[PDB]
């Protein structure tokens, strides 16, 4: 849920 | 073949610029705010860095939050000691292409001792002539060199991944154009850089906790950078994070 957490699950 | 090096040139993210608004009087809580909301933004690039460095992804995703939230501030301080050297051979702090603070803008409350030591940063790099392929290689040991005490999810992926890259700065040392006869000797005065990272950052790290912190200095921090200080400040207070030191301190 954190923002860096979304960030590194999101795709490129 | 396409090398390693080849691929750590292409996926270097572009030099992101601040929106300095000059209108306004310098004041210390105002350029610690811009500095701030530039340097989330440059977090933000540095994660889909790491996500498209070869072999960082197939780390255990905890691992991989825990690497950025460690090193955030070693990779930002040597991205900007790099832009220092290069383009002013480490005389000015070259945070953007619009915001270049020199000696002289260095001079409001609490940046002088700080600036100092980004400076500091900048003249290992003109001290040593650093390459642009040894700072890439050197930048990515940089995400992998500060990790719990405790180990990782992911242990012998980082040890694998971490090793690569040891072995890439080795590579980058033995293109310099010249010959092998100094490759030894540059080895350990790279790594001896590294080492010394911890404790130049050190000092930027703990100014950063307490503006963080303290709320009566007025200083503000972007959303994702203040989620990363506030896992990342606990740990290192407690002493409950390491770094990989290539040499006995
Ligand atoms: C004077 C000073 N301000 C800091 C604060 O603690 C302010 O709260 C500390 C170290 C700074 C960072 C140094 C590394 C860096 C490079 C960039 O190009 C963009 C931004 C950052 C990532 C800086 C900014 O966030 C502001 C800082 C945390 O020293």
């Amino acid at each position: 849920p954190s923002l860096l957490k979304k960030l590194l699950l999101a795709p490129a | 073949f396409p090398t390693l090096i080849s691929l750590l040139e292409v996926i270097e993210p572009e030099v992101l610029y601040s929106g300095y608004d000059s209108t306004l009087p310098d004041t210390s809580t105002r350029l610690m705010s811009t500095l701030n909301r530039l340097g989330g933004r440059q977090v933000v690039s540095a994660v889909k860095w790491a996500k498209a460095l070869p072999g960082f992804r197939n780390l255990h995703l905890d691992d991989q939050m825990t690497l950025l939230q460690y090193s955030w501030m070693s990779l930002m301080a040597f991205s900007l000691g790099w832009r220092s050297y290069k383009q002013s051979n480490g005389n000015m702090l070259c945070f953007a292409p619009d915001l270049v603070i020199n000696e002289e803008r260095m001079q409001l409350p609490y940046m002088y001792d700080q600036c100092q030591q980004m400076l500091k940063i900048s003249s290992e790099f003109v001290r040593l002539q650093v390459s642009y392929d040894e700072y890439l290689c050197m930048k990515v040991l940089l995400l992998l060199s500060t990790v719990p005490k405790d180990g990782l999810k992911s242990q012998a992926v980082f040890d694998e991944i971490r090793m690569t890259y040891i072995k890439e700065l080795g590579k980058a040392i033995v293109k310099r154009e010249g010959n092998s006869s100094q490759n030894w000797q540059r080895f350990y005065q790279l790594t001896k850089l590294l080492d010394s990272m911890h404790e130049m950052v050190g000092g930027l790290l703990q100014f950063c906790f307490y503006t963080f912190v303290n709320k009566s200095l007025s200083v503000e921090f972007p959303e994702m950078l203040a989620e990363i200080i506030s896992n990342q400040l606990p740990k290192f207070k407690a002493g409950s994070v390491k770094p990989l030191l290539f040499h006995q301190k």
